[PDB]
């Protein structure tokens, strides 16, 4: 049980730091998207510009 | 030793941080709390501690009534201030003041008797060198490096703005908005009723607090974020309280920071804070409003909300010309930008002449802080 | 001497536990009965005695009609009481009260009148320097060395239950629920009789109770075990009466603990003893909780039965959130937790100044218990 | 017929009040309470029936466990409130709800669920043509007759206080305060203890409502009445039980009214009644306060005890400015006050085109309820 | 045992899903970088142009 029960826990652990890093990977997805939009929308008003 | 270090101490409401100025970060930072024994105690052997202070409220929360000292930047009650001061130099930094110079921050537009009061018990309670109070925004500026900005403060007391131009400043043009962080709080408790989690006390009511300084965000559009609300996915999170009873927050998360652009849902008719700004910049003079739009500094902890920076932005570009660009500079660390602006103002060579002494106190009395400083 | 020693007496119903304070164990523990002669005697030079004490009672039971003077945490007959009270002194201890202060511990939530009328005895009885009235529950708390718990308390006078946090106390969430050892024993001998053996006198529902103090046990399922009551083979046990007819009780045995989580087998709608401590913990604020549901004590003579804290372990831990650790700490010697809570409260050296005088008495009077005390 | 009538059902907790839109009282009032025959019956041709609805409750009551569907202004149980309008409609009324629109009342700040849910049931268990689910205290408002009032509503479901002014309303100065007769209730039988009396279960303690809802009554000042209860002779009263048994109450009487102006004796820290009515006001704009002061409504079934008017004007003009006069309107006929202005509501002829038709509900679905109306 | 060993493997699925979410708003969040430098670059090109 502590065994499995710690890979549990490490696995968890992992998974943790994983979702952590899935989080801060999803935040930047999110900024870059937030960048990539606002940038997308002054290449649309810059193409309307150009 | 030579220069004797200075001690700083940023009182906005909420949190007092505290530590040695000619260091990058504060020692000690911990709740603004007074919490007292609500309940009669029956046991031999405890305590009995009249109150608690810090921290250590915040262990012990729910036998307590915890009061904040400091509301809308003002204190509320004095005792409670003077503990929580007794608290950081003995508990935590172990510092006699009579060793040491130190500066407080203060609120823009304050009373003059808080000034006035916090200086009669820094010479007169814990006896002092020297000591000075300053002007929020102006440290949060000097902690960025620029010399120019338009410095947009909101603690967990009052909502501020000071515009800046080259060092120089503009009283006229210096806004005060009432809101807070505790105002949020307070929305948002109100704000959970409608989903059936009720929150009617005190110790719970840090609980809110907590949630919102993690699981609160601002919308990149607040009517496209409540309309993709009706497919919930992402816009729920659950939260475990310390009861070990779950939450489950949707577009309830995202509607509580929008009160800072909307003080219509709070029922104030104060305009939002990017308005606000728009206030403080027209009053200001033609020439300078360039730097201004484009020098934007957030302080203060209750700008620390992802998407607050972009929404500012958003909002402002679409308000103001668009014939200049409208930077936002609004650094991670912003929470503690006040503390670091009076680190770096007390380890300044000239500044150490710009003190009140305890000296020109004692000879010309506690009304000074005004003649003397901003 | 120095400190005089001091006096603890538990007198919930059932048994006087008594001795020295600053002992680990009391001196004298005996059942709280008073038994009179029933039947007229014939013979000379007998007694005359004209009612029997202690477990000099239970030696000559058949004689007598047994009467419990405490019902409920409620002293029914006040005589008695004193009766019992002079046995403890001059029998057991064999000390002047004049010469000792006295602990005395009593039931949460009981009439005003019983801790008056006790220290009116006290004082104008048994002539005595000082005593003191406490609450059962929080001597057991003391007694298991801990500073926070809900600590369940059930003799054979009534359950009740006290949640406490680092000291402190909170009278609204102290729940009081009307089953006990006693009500245990009526329930027993009502189930006893399906299987034809009839026990109708006072005498009898004592070898009731000594059946029940060893026999009973509780069911970690009790459908499970009751199922299992169709081979039966382990569940059966041969018990001797003092008759020397001997009675085998199977399911019988361990459905009669069952009545403290379904008190809908003695017809009362008040919730088992895991409900009433779930109701207890939700009437207190959310943030002490997570250590109440890790800490709950267990005390009293009716929480002896083998598998108890199993059953509370398992019943707790399925209605609660699984999110947080549900501990039960149970000692054994869990039964004389109430009088070690006592010996070490007029051990504590503060305590000595917490005392109600003799003279502070006389006075302010009978009523000063609840002013001073809780 | 012309206008079809309407129908009117005020559901806080405790009681039905029910009748036809355009009458000055109801037709029927009864407690809402399902009880259920917890004792197996043993004869032939009992009933059976599974539940008791209404005041036939009451009547069988010993027999039967009873539980108040509605806690906090929230259902617990919707098929116990379905089965309380089964009742009202076809056991009082005798009304077909295909033939009228129906008006429910329902408490501030409450979760959106119960309105969705009880909209739901509406149309999807008693057919209807129309509904409208309505705020308790504007209802009082409307009823007393007054464009502007601070609505103090509590019923035995929760207190709630609601500024309005010249009609509007203020989102932000509504509070909701956790406190109720049922609330007052579990104190009442909690203090009856101290004097020997224990009511255990749900049956006596409806009686202990009963006790309330005459003998209680709030005190002028509560430590002058608790000085003069020294000298028992007025604040006694004699009360009959149904059983025979007589009561006979003191000081207990009036202290536990003056729980809602000392939420401390229950162990919350949530302010008093009167300082909540502080509260609501401070968060209005300044310039409509005067009136506010002068026109404070009480409503519901716990405005009823003798003297509350008195308490809360003394203690309100205490805490104001005494530059302004604090009028405090409470009328008798209070506690029917929420189902008066259900009454007028329906009455009125622009009324009839805000109702939520059943039309509008299927295509748009439940949902629409915080849409449409308040 | 059995409770941790089938939550371990729920743990090690959710590990797995959280590694992938690592993985996938990482690699999204790369593609967004990459969406992002395309529209910052074809911004600069048409803002350069205009």
């Amino acid at each position: 049980y502590e065994e499995v029960a710690r890979k549990l826990v490490i696995i968890e652990s992992d998974l943790e730091r994983a979702e952590e890093r899935a989080e801060l990977s999803e935040g930047k997805c999110a900024e870059l998207e937030e960048e990539l939009k606002t940038v997308t929308n002054n290449l649309k008003s810059l193409e309307a510009q150009a | 030793e030579d220069e004797t270090t200075a001690l700083v101490c940023d009182n906005g409401s909420g949190l007092v941080k505290a530590g040695f100025a000619g260091d990058d970060a504060p020692r000690a930072v911990f709740p603004s709390i007074v919490g007292r024994p609500r309940h009669q105690g029956v046991m031999v052997g405890m305590g009995q501690k009249d109150s608690y202070v810090g921290d250590e409220a915040q262990s012990k929360r729910g036998i307590l009534t915890l009061k904040y000292p400091i509301e809308h930047g003002i204190i509320t009650n004095w005792d409670d201030m003077e503990k929580i001061w007794h608290h950081t130099f003995y508990n935590e930094l172990r510092v006699a003041p009579e060793e040491h110079p130190t500066l407080l921050t203060e609120a823009p537009l304050n009373p003059k008797a808080n000034r006035e009061k916090m200086t009669q018990i820094m010479f007169e309670t814990f006896n002092v060198p020297a000591m000075y109070v300053a002007i929020q925004a102006v440290l949060s500026l000097y902690a960025s490096g620029r010399t120019t900005g338009i410095v947009l403060d909101s603690g967990d007391g009052v909502t501020h703005n000071v515009p800046i131009y080259e060092g120089y400043a503009l009283p006229h043009a210096i806004m005060r908005l009432d809101l807070a962080g505790r105002d949020l709080t307070d929305y948002l408790m109100k704000i959970l009723t409608e989903r059936g989690y009720s929150f009617v006390t005190t110790a719970e009511r840090e609980i809110v607090r907590d949630i919102k300084e993690k699981l609160c965000y601002v919308a990149l559009d607040f009517e496209n974020e409540m309309a993709t609300a009706a497919s919930s996915s992402s816009l729920e999170k659950s939260y475990e309280l310390p009861d070990g009873q779950v939450i489950t927050i949707g577009n309830e998360r995202f509607r509580c920071p929008e009160t800072l652009f909307q003080p219509s849902f709070i029922g104030m008719e104060s305009a939002g804070i990017h308005e606000t700004t728009y206030n403080s910049i027209m009053k200001c003079d033609i020439d300078i409003r360039k730097d201004l739009y484009a020098n934007n500094v957030m302080s203060g902890g209750t700008t620390m909300y992802p998407g607050i920076a972009d929404r500012m932005q958003k909002e402002i570009t679409a308000l103001a010309p668009s014939t200049m660009k409208i930077k936002i500079i609004a650094p991670p660390e912003r929470k503690y930008s006040v503390w670091i602006g009076g680190s770096i103002l007390a380890s300044l060579s000239t500044f150490q002449q710009m003190w009140i002494t305890k000296q020109e106190y004692d000879e010309a009395g506690p009304s000074i802080v005004h003649r003397k400083c901003f």
